[PDB]
């Protein structure tokens, strides 16, 4: 299928994966277009955030969906 | 024109362009419930030129929940009467009035921005067709309890300069080709990271002027490190070299009517879970205006009738909606949830909508951020008790409190809890202040058993008057904690508030002790580093606390809550850390501005307060020659050396021996050591691949010779010698036309380029002269402070990043942009920082009403220049396992540390224990950073550990006796399990 992630800065990013893929697979596809580590992506999807060792059929994840990496924030 | 030092934090969010065009903007503000006031709060902190407030409703009671400008003995007046002077206090640049009823056409003709709040439908939808059509921006601002939608109009063309609010990313070249489509080829090690559909400029590209200086052309990302241009067809032969700069082009947007966009609306998603809900709340709000057609008031609390009222008014509108409007299924029950909070006003709510209501209204006479389009639906439906069954006829109905827009919602139990509560604030700053602000709308800690511990350092400065409304320009100098205690208890008399001054760390372990997190309930962070945060989160870890994290970065907020037993920690994640400019290209090879004010920072640190804290250090302490000689190699020579220049070599007796020092010095770091840096590497010099060695991210430097009549080689000498005298404690002047006469007659000392060590070190502590040879000397280090505009400070960095600057051709930046990466301030608005905080005590109301399930907690996430709102359930807290037992990292090992005897526990009677008791065969056990018992131990190390107790080991290994204040003590295993291997386990909880 054909999945959208989209940053804090309005950069919407385009991947070809499969429904039988992982969210760590996912995380590895990201380093490669981007250079962020695995361990700095912080992605949400329906009200959830995708954790390590499931699969994006676990978060029922069709075609055209889209991802969330968002990051937390120093100033108070 | 524009007051700096104000808008300091603001003006790295909006600019002074977009600032400009907020000065002459005229907004009103219509309705001053608790939405109102919070909408117009944000509008006079951002400096628009005036605002104008307009209500013809007395101030009931129902409407103390949220506005903290209705005192309790203002009920029955005008709320825009009473609440002007507040208002037109927080900014002295914004003249506020008010207006007494009349809503018409020749009124609306002397704003720009127009914001309706709690105005009925029919009576919106005649000022939306009048503005629309006579170009004036509106903002429509809505919130019912739990509830809240937001809307806007900014006309049918609408120029926008920034549609994401990010800075312009560059790029260096390395290869472009001669193709129709011309192919950009970036360095590599650096991807461009732009988009498609970009707009990009050239500069300093050899072999392509015509390139150069060009206006914005469309780009197509074809990969990371490549992308294409404009027609290249008859375009001259590129050579090397190169950067590229990424422009953004105004654009422009269309919005429809309020009467069309309500039959065809544009729905913006702020939760992604509920991504079905806009649509279907989009019916209700309209239900619910018409509710107040039929009955004349808003719904009753809870109830049955009233809620299947709204029921069958949705399904009526739905089908006089348009055929592709219409929804073929209605939520029954979310209108149902819609009407028992509808009579519900709530602080955070307001808040949260309130501070984006405001942003919006930035948007609109600026340009500045990509606005709403067009509508936007709110809820925070689960900060209702978890399937609990209370009913209204005790709680929600009115008794005529302050508090009847919240009992309304959520009950008199609900409220009696918050009451009781004792919650912990660490910071008194921006999201400080919204904190407390909204503590005393909420309720929590203004009853008879609760407490509000506020805890700052810091002072208040002109800064924080922008967007820290507790605040005045007259309680500058002021602790921030005790001055805002001092507003909230007038918002709220019933709150107590107890303010202290500590910074929260390890040093103040004694204050906060024990005792101290035991009766608490909850702490709020409102901190503005991550160290602070992580160690916050440790203790509250350790106490068992809930913790409600958030942060701001410009139009970014985040909200991450833990629980207790629940969710993970703050620190169970992982951040990406902060820009780190590698050594060598901070020394020697810079390219980007940055790179030179970083510089910059470094020199005033290193050349000021560096070697006055050295010679300090060597005057009082006996034992520093012998401290530094402990230390490194190639660092006793730098400090010992730097103590014989600040005490003979480089010390200055008069203010003329301080003139020549800064021309010695502006010789010696523009001059000199660019020389000695172009001998080891020629201009022309190839590297081990065959390239010219300054090409890409090395620029080729040039010396720099010494104009007395140049103005930034005398702004640096001025700042230079008045701070050198400073650390010496002279008296400096600031004529700059006699140091300029005084320059040109200064020698230079001639400098030639040139292509054991322990021996120099022997001769320089003989040659240092004693401590008793010069008693009463001591020199001043120089505490670097941003935001004063008079101690030389920031006027030595920009002169010496500047003129760093042009040695390697890099273009200048002034002093606001200097100030924001040498000062390193964080950009901050009082938008964002009150749309987060709304958030935060959101979750507050599931904390206060203990949420065991984690659907009912949400971490939030904002942008507001994308705009973007997205929700998160809490990840639970990892979950480990060793053998039979699995462990939470909220678990602990309990041992008590001392005996059916008086004496304490041992070290073999600990290592037992575990085997025993616990059947784990400890391997590695260690307190803190000393280390306690391990396998590889030498045997010596065993045998005198074994029978001493574990606090006498603790000490004996960390050179520190343990304090009388401690009363347990966290240790760290790495044992071994029943299975076999190595495994992780639980941390142990000491009791001594
Ligand atoms: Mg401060
Ligand atoms: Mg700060």
């Amino acid at each position: 299928m054909q999945i959208f992630v989209k940053t804090l800065t309005g950069k919407t990013i385009t991947l070809e994966v499969e429904p039988s893929d992982t969210i760590e697979n996912v995380k590895a596809k990201i380093q490669d277009k981007e250079g962020i580590p695995p361990d700095q992506q912080r992605l949400i999807f329906a009200g959830k955030q995708l954790e390590d060792g499931r699969t994006l059929s676990d978060y029922n994840i069709q075609k055209e969906s889209t991802l969330h990496l968002v990051l937390r924030l120093r100033g108070g | 024109d524009i007051d700096e030092g104000l808008y300091s934090r603001q003006l790295y969010v909006l600019g002074h362009e977009a600032m400009k065009r907020l000065q002459t903007s005229s907004v009103l503000v219509s309705g001053l419930r608790g939405l109102g006031v919070e909408i117009a709060k944000n509008i006079i902190l951002g400096g628009v030129k005036a605002v104008t407030l307009h209500d013809q409703g007395t101030a009931q009671w129902a409407d103390l929940s949220s506005q903290f400008y209705l005192r309790e003995e203002d009920i029955g007046k005008n709320r825009a009467e009473v609440s002007q002077p507040r208002l037109a206090e927080l900014n002295s640049y914004v003249p506020v009035t008010a207006y007494t009823g009349p809503l018409v056409e020749d009124f609306l003709s002397g704003f720009q921005v127009v914001v309706l709040t709690n105005t009925p439908l029919e009576d919106q939808l005649r000022v939306g067709e009048f503005c629309h059509n006579r170009g004036i921006k509106l903002v429509v601002a809505d919130t019912r309890g739990l509830f809240g939608q937001l809307f806007c109009d900014f006309g049918e063309e609408m120029i926008l300069t920034d549609s994401n609010g990010e800075q312009p990313l560059s790029a260096m070249v390395s290869m472009v080709t001669k193709d129709n489509p011309g192919v950009v080829t970036c360095l590599d090690e650096a991807r461009h990271g732009f988009e498609s559909g970009d707009f990009v400029s050239f500069s300093e590209v050899q072999g392509m002027v015509e390139l150069n200086g060009n206006q914005p052309m469309e780009i197509k990302v074809l990969g990371p490190y490549t992308f294409s241009i404009c027609d290249t067809s008859n375009f001259s032969d590129y050579i090397r070299g190169g950067i590229v700069s990424q422009v953004k082009v105004p654009k422009k947007i269309s919005f429809k009517s309020l009467v069309a966009s309500l039959a065809e609306p544009d729905f913006v998603v702020t939760d992604f879970a509920k991504f079905s809900r806009p649509a279907q709340l989009h019916i209700g709000f309209q239900a619910l205006h018409q509710f107040c057609a039929q009955h004349g008031r808003p719904p009753r609390p809870r109830n049955e009738e009233d809620a299947a009222e709204l029921v069958a008014l949705a399904q009526a509108v739905n089908a006089r909606a348009l055929p592709a409007v219409q929804q073929n299924n209605l939520d029954e029950d979310l209108i149902r949830k819609l009407a028992y909070v509808a009579a519900g006003d709530l602080a955070p709510i307001n808040a949260f909508i309130g501070g984006l209501a405001a942003q919006e209204v930035m948007k609109a006479c600026s340009g500045k951020f990509m606005p709403i389009m067009q509508w936007l639906y709110f809820d925070a439906l689960e900060c209702l008790p978890e399937d609990k069954e209370v009913l209204t006829e005790d709680k929600c109905l009115q008794r005529q409190n302050r508090y009847d827009g919240q009992v309304a919602v959520f009950g008199s139990d609900l409220q009696e809890k918050l009451g009781k509560q004792k919650y912990f604030l660490v910071g008194a700053g921006a999201i400080g202040c919204e904190l407390l602000k909204n503590f005393a709308m909420i309720g929590l800690g203004c009853g008879e058993g609760g407490e509000i511990i506020v805890t700052d350092m810091d002072t208040i400065e002109k800064s924080n008057l922008n967007r820290q409304f507790l605040f005045r320009p007259w309680d500058v100098t002021k602790l921030k904690s005790d001055t805002a205690a001092a507003a909230v208890r007038q918002m709220n008399p019933h709150i107590r508030v107890t303010s202290h001054q500590n910074r929260v760390g390890p040093d103040t372990e004694r204050i906060y002790d024990d005792d101290f997190f035991q009766n608490l309930d909850g702490v709020a962070n409102a901190l503005d580093n991550v160290d602070a945060r992580m160690y916050m989160d440790r203790r509250c870890v350790y106490y068992r606390k809930p913790l409600l994290e958030s942060g701001t970065l410009g139009t970014k907020g985040n909200v991450q809550v833990v629980i207790p037993f629940l969710t993970e920690s703050y620190s169970s994640s992982q951040d990406p850390p902060e820009k780190s400019i590698p050594i060598a290209t901070l020394k020697n090879f810079p390219n980007a501005i940055e790179h030179t004010l970083q510089w910059a920072r470094d020199e005033f640190e290193g050349l000021f307060k560096q070697p006055a804290e050295n010679v300090n250090q060597y005057l009082t302490d006996p034992k520093f020659v012998e401290r530094t000689l402990r230390l490194a190699g190639t660092q006793p020579l730098e400090v010992l050396e730097a103590v014989q220049r600040s005490l003979v070599l480089q010390r200055p007796q008069t203010w003329a021996d301080c003139v020549t020092w800064a021309c010695h010095h502006w010789h010696t770091q523009y001059s000199n050591n660019i020389r000695q840096l172009l001998h080891n590497f020629p201009p022309d010099q190839l590297t081990s691949s065959g390239a010219p060695f300054w090409s890409g991210p090395k620029r080729c430097p040039h010396p720099l010779t010494f104009d007395v009549n140049n103005p930034l080689h005398l702004d640096y000498v001025m700042a230079a010698a008045n701070l050198f005298a400073q650390t010496y404690g002279l008296t400096g002047s600031q004529d700059r036309a006699a140091v300029a006469t005084f320059l040109q007659s200064v020698q230079v000392p001639e400098f030639t380029p040139k292509s054991v060590d322990d021996s120099r070190l022997e001769e320089l502590k003989a040659t240092l002269p004693s401590p008793d040879k010069l008693p009463g000397f001591k020199m001043y280090p120089i505490d670097f402070e941003k935001d004063d505009d008079s101690n030389f400070h920031m006027d030595f960095i920009v002169a010496a990043s500047n003129l760093r600057a042009e040695n390697y051709d890099i273009p200048s930046a002034d002093r606001h942009k200097s100030k924001l990466i040498a000062g390193k301030i964080i950009p901050a608005i009082a938008t964002t920082t009150a749309a987060v905080v709304g958030l935060v005590c959101l979750e507050l109301y599931k904390v206060v009403q203990g949420h065991r399930q984690l659907d009912s907690y949400k971490n939030g996430f904002l942008n507001l220049a994308l705009p973007f709102f997205g929700f998160s359930e809490p990840l639970a807290a990892p979950r480990h396992q060793y053998y039979n037992q699995e462990w939470t990292l909220w678990d602990r090992f309990e041992v008590q540390g001392l005996q059916p005897n008086g004496e304490e526990m041992t070290l073999k009677q600990f290592l037992d224990y575990f085997k025993t008791e616990h059947k784990l065969e400890i391997t590695m056990l260690s307190q803190g950073v000393s280390m306690l018992y391990s396998f590889f131990m030498p045997a010596a190390k065993l045998k005198e550990r074994l029978d001493q107790p574990m606090t006498e080991i603790v000490s004996r290994v960390s050179k520190r006796k343990l304090g009388r204040h401690v009363r347990a003590l966290v240790l760290e295993l790495c044992c071994n399990d029943e299975s076999g291997e190595d495994v992780e386990v639980p941390y142990v909880r000491y009791t001594i």
